[PDB]
This record gives structure tokens, C-alpha cells and sequence, in this order.
């Protein structure tokens, strides 16, 4: 199953404060508009390479 | 370059005296420009007062001349100009000698006299003439006999205030229409950012703050990693200087132009 | 200073730039988050094998 | 805690997320930091520093001279000038005289004037001062005359005279010339 | 002054933006230019024969 | 070791020479444009009138 990732994935890249500036960053980011794999927990989890960090987005209501 | 360190200036009276020539360009470029625009502006010798009546045949002008409502003696046109267009690190900015009051006021004083003294106030001294014999004169001046104006005064006068408050309109409503203005100052502006962010450079070193560097290391090394900072660092003020000179030259060479434009252009008739 | 610096033992009417100045710092300061806290050496330093 | 600085310590109003530790705002230049031991958020401001000058009407007329900091305020004088920075003997100087303050900076030895004259020691701002005791007053730009308009009279001259007038103008320099090896 | 090789890249990675502020000139110098012929040249509003 | 010693110098030289030229060649150049104005204004103001 294959979804579009719109925009999602950007995270602050270090701990400095700024105001109102542009900042140009380049390092480890998930490409816009992109393809994401979907998984349904019936009759699963297989194991998966992890080749530089991973994403993981999670929108279970039951714990 | 350092932020005042003494191994700076121990290593740096081994280089010569270039900051003595630098400090010599900045000053006469700024002596220069201060004496342009004061021989730009500085061609009366007097002050003249427009009189309270005013009735020029007709013509308006209002949105022109100076009025005293204002805190900064502004005129309409120059209020809407001036609404349009829109830092310690070792440099600072020296203020103009002539503030912008005395700019209106040399404006004012040369409007009022090309107004009322017609031209003869450039050579001479202020001589009363009525407006319309002076657009007499001229139109007899641009080859059209002073037997036209006399007889479509009315429809002149209509054609003038008609035109101004046109070009008012256009003004206030048009933009982009100040171009090279904003042009120097956003260039201005993005050359000093750039000469303020290139500080921040390795330059080839092991660090970019000196202090640090200097209080962790073994001084034989010290010396080689203070050498290519301190020569990285002279090479981009001497770009930035060089830059600085350009601009000053072809600023000068346009104020120039401006100046015999308005000596001749304004004070008699081309 | 002014002689100095234009070296002569003259001067005519005008304003010279001679030098600058700067205030100088008082003391120093320095912070540490709240406590400190021993690491174990020993176990490193003195273990069974 | 490691980020060493110089500068002038000042309470911020500015806010944090939980998770920073000290603030910018251009070119590598830390301006806010907070306290770990109270989490209080403060702010450097570089400490006061300008450029010197000295307005003097001549050695030839006299020997007395007036001192300009640029780009500093009064309170910061007295503090600048003591016994131990910029010749501690002109700490005298830091004192009695008459402290005028101007929008290009500070003013020592100087008198203050409510008249306006047309003077040539340019100062800024549109002060400027002059011998006179040293006294430093406003711009005056000229004379001011008022002419009597009235849309039916003239004004005609019955004599000439002529003048003669010099101008100088430059149209060439030295020619010189530099060798490679014989430097 | 790399010759496409990396190794120069990263070397002159270190020496700061000299690299944008060469580019620049050029092309204000080239836009000048071309505005230099245009104002010479166009000072008519039609075409006559 | 006289080798580093005699590149540290002849760069230096280098440098100050350049710097020298290229104040020469500002000032040539203004002073260029001033000699050009002072060619007409005389060839406009003595040889006719203004
Ligand atoms: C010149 O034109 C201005 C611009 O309209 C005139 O000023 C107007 O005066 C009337 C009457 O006082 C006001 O109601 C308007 O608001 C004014 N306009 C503006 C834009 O302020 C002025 O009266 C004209 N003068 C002459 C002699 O014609
Ligand atoms: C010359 O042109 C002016 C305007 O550019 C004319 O003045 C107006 O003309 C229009 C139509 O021609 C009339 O409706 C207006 O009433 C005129 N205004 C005034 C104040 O008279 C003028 O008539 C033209 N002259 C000739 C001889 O045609
Ligand atoms: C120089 O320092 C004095 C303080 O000694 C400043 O005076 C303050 O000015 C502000 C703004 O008007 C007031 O709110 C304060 O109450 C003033 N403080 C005192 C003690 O009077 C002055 O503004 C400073 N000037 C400059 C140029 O920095
Ligand atoms: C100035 O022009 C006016 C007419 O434009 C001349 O006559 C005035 O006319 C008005 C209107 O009829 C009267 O109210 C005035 O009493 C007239 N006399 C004035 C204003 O002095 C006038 O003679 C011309 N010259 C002067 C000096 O005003
Ligand atoms: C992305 O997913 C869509 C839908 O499955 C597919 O058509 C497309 O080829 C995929 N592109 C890439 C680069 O995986
Ligand atoms: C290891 O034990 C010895 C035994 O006396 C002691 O002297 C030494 O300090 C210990 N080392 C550490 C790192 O605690
Ligand atoms: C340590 O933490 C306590 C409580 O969080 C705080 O009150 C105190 O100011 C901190 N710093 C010290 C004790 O130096
Ligand atoms: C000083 O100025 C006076 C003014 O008249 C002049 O007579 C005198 O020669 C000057 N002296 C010097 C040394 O310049
Ligand atoms: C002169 O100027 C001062 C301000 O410097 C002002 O307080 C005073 O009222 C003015 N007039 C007189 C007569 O002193």
C-alpha cells in the first residue's frame, strides 16, 4: 500500500533559538511529496531495513 | 580581526600599517561625499518667503510649495516620496552633516525665488516680476509669440492643475517608480552583510574563534593558525574596501550630473 | 596626540581623528548547571578480572 | 557552561521554547542566554566602544582644544577617562568642563550657544562650532529676505558693473614607473 | 579551479561565499550593458520610411 | 627552510604592489574625467560664448 507524504518530516535540525529569518539547512530530511508504505495491523509486522533513520507515523486510537 | 588580543597585535606590527591607508580611503571618501551633496544643494546665498496672498494668474500650487501644519515643514509631494520607499561588531556609521530640515529648507528657498523673481535671482539679486509676464517671456523664449498666452491663460491654467494633480494621482497609486534608489541601498546593505558574515569562516584553521584557539593550544602551531586567519580576514577587508572605492567614484560622477542639471535646468531657461 | 599623529609641530583649524576607545571588563562569571556528580573509576580501576 | 563571551548583561523579555539553550540572530552572534541554574533568559549587548576626535582653531591661534567622543553616552564617560585607560592625566578632562551632549556623540571643553551664525568647523547633526573659548552652536543656514511680490510692479536696474572671477582646475599627474626584480 | 573534482569542493568549502560574490559582478556588469545600447539606441517611438 | 622564508616575503611584496596599482589606477581614471571637463569648458567658454 502506497500513500503521497505531502509535506511531513521536517524536524529542528539543532537547539539555537532564532526570530524571524530565513535559514538555509541541508541535512538528513524526508523528500516532499513523496512515497510512504502502509501497513495494516491484521491477520503485519515484518522486519524492515533501517538505511539511515526512518519516519514513523502512527494514528491508532486504541492503546 | 580578533577582538582585542595582544598576540594580534604582536603578529600584526610584523605586517606594516595597512590599516592607517584604510582608514585614510574611508575617511576621504566619506569627506568627499559630504562635500557633494553640500555643492548639490548649496546654491543661495540667501532665504526667501513666499508671500502670504497668493494669486499667480490662476495657476495652484498648493501640493507644491511648503505648509506650516506639519512637524517637519514637509510638502505633500515629498511626504508621499518619503513614505514610499521603506550593528556594533568593530564598524560604525557616521550620521550626515546636513540633516533633512536644512535639505527642505534649501528647496523651499529655491522654489519661492524661481517662483516669484522669475531668473534674475541667479546672477543678481531678487528682482519682483508677476507670473504671467514671466510665461510670457518664456513661451516669447521658445520661439511662440506672447500673443498666444494672453488670450488662452484660462485654458493654461486648467492644462497645469490638471496635469499636477494627474501626476500626484500617479505617484501615490503607481510603484516600482524608484528604482535606483533602492537599488543602492539594498546592494549597500547586502555587501556589508556579506563582508559581516565572512568572520564566521574557517579560512583553512582548525577553529574560527580565536580566543578559544589560543587558550588550547601549543603557541608554535598557534602562530601558523593565527597567520592564515589573520591573512584570510586582510584579504576580504581589502576586497571590501576596493568595492567601497568603485561605488564612491561612480556616485559622484552621477551627483555631478545631477548638480549642472539642477544649476541650469532650474536657475534660467535650456 | 594630535601633533603626533600628523606629525608636525604645527596645526591649522580643522577636526582629526586621533584614535578610539573602549571600557574595559570589571570581572569574570561562570555557571555550571546545578551539582556535580562521580563517575565510577573504581569499578574500571578495581574489578575481579 | 563552554560559550565563552564579552559584553554587557541585561534582563530579556524574550521567550523559549523548553528545549533551547542560547539564542542568535545573525552571523554566529549569540545574543540571548539562559541561566541554567534559575532558567532565566538574559541578553549580551557588546560593551560600549567609539572613535575620538579633537576640534582645535589652530595651534597658531591659540593652544586650547575641545574633545569629541563619537557614538557613547554620558554616563559611560566618567568611566572610560579614569586613571587607568586613554591617558589617565586627561581624566581632568572627564570633569568640570562643561559636558554637551549632541546626536553625533559627546562634547568636552566646549561652551553652548542659543544664537546661529555660519561657521567652518563642521561637527554633524548640523552642530558645528568655532573659536569665537571654543563654543559649538546650530547651523544657521543664511540671511533671510523677504521680497514684496505684487502681480502688477517690476523691478528694473539702472547699473552695471562687471567682475572678474579665477577657477583652477588639475589635468595631469606625475608619470612614474615600478621594476619587477629590482623589488 | 576545481576541474571537477570533489577534493576541491570540500577544500573550498572552508574558504567562505567568494564564490557568489565573483558571480555577482559579472552579471550586473553584463545587465549594464545591455541597458548601456538600449538607452543609446531607442529614442524613437515608431518606425518611419 | 629559506625556501618558506622567501615565498612569505615575495607574497607580501606581491600584495602591497597590487594594492599600489590599483589606487593608481583610480585616481588615473578621476583624474581623466577632470581633465575631460576642463577640455570643454575651454574649448566651449574662450573659443565662443555662453
Ligand atoms: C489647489 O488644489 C488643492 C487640491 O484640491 C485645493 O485644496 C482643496 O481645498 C478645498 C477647500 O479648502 C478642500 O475642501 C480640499 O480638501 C482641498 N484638497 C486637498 C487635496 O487638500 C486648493 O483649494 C486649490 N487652490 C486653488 C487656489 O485653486
Ligand atoms: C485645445 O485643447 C484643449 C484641451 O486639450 C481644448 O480645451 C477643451 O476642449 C474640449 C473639447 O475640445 C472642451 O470640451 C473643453 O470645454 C475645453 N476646455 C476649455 C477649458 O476650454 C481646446 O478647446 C482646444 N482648442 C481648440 C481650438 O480646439
Ligand atoms: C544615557 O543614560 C541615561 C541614564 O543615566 C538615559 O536616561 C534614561 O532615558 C530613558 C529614555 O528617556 C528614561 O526612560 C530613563 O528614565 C532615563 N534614566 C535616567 C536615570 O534618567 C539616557 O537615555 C541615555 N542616553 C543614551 C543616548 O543612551
Ligand atoms: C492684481 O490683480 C487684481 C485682479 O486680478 C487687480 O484688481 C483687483 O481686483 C479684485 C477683483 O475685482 C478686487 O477685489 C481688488 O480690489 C483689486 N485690487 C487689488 C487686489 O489691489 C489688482 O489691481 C492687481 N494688482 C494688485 C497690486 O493687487
Ligand atoms: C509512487 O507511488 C505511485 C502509486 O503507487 C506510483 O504510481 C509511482 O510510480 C511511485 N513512484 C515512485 C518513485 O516510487
Ligand atoms: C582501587 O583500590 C585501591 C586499593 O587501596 C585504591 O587505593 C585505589 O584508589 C582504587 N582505585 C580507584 C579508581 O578507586
Ligand atoms: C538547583 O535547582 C533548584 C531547584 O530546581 C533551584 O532552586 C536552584 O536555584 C538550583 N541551583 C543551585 C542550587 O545552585
Ligand atoms: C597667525 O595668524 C595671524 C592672523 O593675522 C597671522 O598674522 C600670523 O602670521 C599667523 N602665524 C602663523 C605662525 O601662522
Ligand atoms: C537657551 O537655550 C537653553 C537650552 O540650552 C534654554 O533652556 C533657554 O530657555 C534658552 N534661552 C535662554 C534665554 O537661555
Amino acid at each position: 500500500a502506497y500513500t503521497n507524504s505531502f509535506t511531513r518530516g521536517v524536524y529542528y535540525p539543532d537547539k539555537v533559538f532564532r526570530s524571524s529569518v530565513l535559514h538555509s539547512t541541508q541535512d538528513l530530511f524526508l523528500p516532499f511529496f513523496s512515497n510512504v508504505t502502509w501497513f495494516h495491523a491484521i491477520h503485519d509486522n515484518p522486519v524492515l531495513p533501517f538505511n539511515d533513520g526512518v519516519y514513523f507515523a502512527s494514528t491508532e486510537k486504541s492503546n | 580581526i580578533c577582538g582585542d588580543s595582544t598576540e594580534c597585535s604582536n603578529l600584526l606590527l610584523q605586517y606594516g600599517s595597512f590599516c592607517t591607508q584604510l582608514n585614510r580611503a574611508l575617511t576621504g571618501i566619506a569627506v568627499e561625499q559630504d562635500k557633494n551633496t553640500q555643492e548639490v544643494f548649496a546654491q543661495v546665498k540667501q532665504i526667501y518667503k513666499t508671500p502670504p496672498i497668493k494669486d499667480f494668474g490662476g495657476f495652484n500650487f498648493s501640493q507644491i510649495l511648503p505648509d506650516p501644519s506639519k512637524p517637519s515643514k514637509r510638502s505633500f509631494i515629498e511626504d508621499l516620496l518619503f513614505n514610499k520607499v521603506t550593528k556594533f561588531n568593530g564598524l560604525t556609521v557616521l550620521p550626515p552633516l546636513l540633516t533633512d530640515e536644512m535639505i527642505a529648507q534649501y528647496t523651499s528657498a529655491l522654489l519661492a525665488g524661481t517662483i516669484t523673481s522669475g531668473w534674475t535671482f541667479g546672477a543678481g539679486a531678487a528682482l519682483q516680476i508677476p507670473f504671467a509676464m514671466q510665461m510670457a517671456y518664456r513661451f516669447n523664449g521658445i520661439g511662440v509669440t506672447q500673443n498666444v498666452l494672453y488670450e488662452n491663460q484660462k485654458l493654461i491654467a486648467n492644462q497645469f492643475n490638471s496635469a499636477i494633480g494627474k501626476i500626484q494621482d500617479s505617484l501615490s497609486s503607481t510603484a516600482s517608480a524608484l528604482g535606483k534608489l533602492q537599488d543602492v541601498v539594498n546592494q549597500n546593505a547586502q555587501a556589508l552583510n556579506t563582508l559581516v558574515k565572512q568572520l564566521s569562516s574557517n579560512f583553512g584553521a582548525i577553529s574560527s574563534v580565536l580566543n578559544d584557539i589560543l587558550s588550547r593550544l601549543d603557541p608554535p602551531e598557534a602562530e601558523v593558525q593565527i597567520d592564515r586567519l589573520i591573512t584570510g580576514r586582510l584579504q576580504s577587508l581589502q576586497t571590501y574596501v576596493t568595492q567601497q572605492l568603485i561605488r564612491a567614484a561612480e556616485i559622484r560622477a552621477s551627483a555631478n550630473l545631477a548638480a549642472t542639471k539642477m544649476s541650469e535646468c532650474v536657475l534660467g531657461q535650456s | 596626540e594630535t601633533k603626533c599623529t600628523l606629525k608636525s609641530f604645527t596645526v591649522e583649524k580643522g577636526i582629526y581623528q586621533t584614535s578610539n576607545f573602549r571600557v574595559q571588563p570589571t570581572e569574570s562569571i561562570v555557571r555550571f548547571p546545578n551539582i556535580t556528580n562521580l563517575c565510577p573509576f573504581g569499578e574500571v580501576f578495581n574489578a575481579t578480572r | 557552561n563552554g560559550l565563552t563571551g564579552t559584553g554587557v548583561l541585561t534582563e530579556s523579555n524574550k521567550k523559549f521554547l523548553p528545549f533551547q539553550q542560547f539564542g542568535r540572530d545573525i552571523a554566529d552572534t549569540t545574543d540571548a542566554v539562559r541561566d541554567p541554574q534559575t532558567l532565566e533568559i538574559l541578553d549580551i549587548t557588546p560593551c560600549s566602544f567609539g572613535g575620538v576626535s579633537v576640534i582645535t582653531p589652530g595651534t597658531n591661534t591659540s593652544n586650547q582644544v575641545a574633545v569629541l567622543y563619537q557614538d557613547v553616552n554620558c554616563t559611560e564617560v566618567p568611566v572610560a577617562i579614569h586613571a587607568d585607560q586613554l591617558t589617565p592625566t586627561w581624566r581632568v578632562y572627564s570633569t568640570g568642563s562643561n559636558v554637551f551632549q549632541t546626536r553625533a556623540g559627546c562634547l568636552i571643553g566646549a561652551e553652548h550657544v542659543n544664537n546661529s551664525y555660519e561657521c567652518d568647523i563642521p561637527i554633524g547633526a548640523g552642530i558645528c562650532a568655532s573659536y569665537q573659548s571654543i563654543i559649538a552652536y546650530t547651523m544657521s543656514l543664511g540671511a533671510e529676505n523677504s521680497v514684496a511680490y505684487s502681480n502688477n510692479s517690476i523691478a528694473i536696474p539702472t547699473n552695471f558693473t562687471i567682475s572678474v572671477t579665477t577657477e583652477i582646475l588639475p589635468v595631469s599627474m606625475t608619470k612614474t614607473s615600478v621594476d619587477c626584480t629590482m623589488y
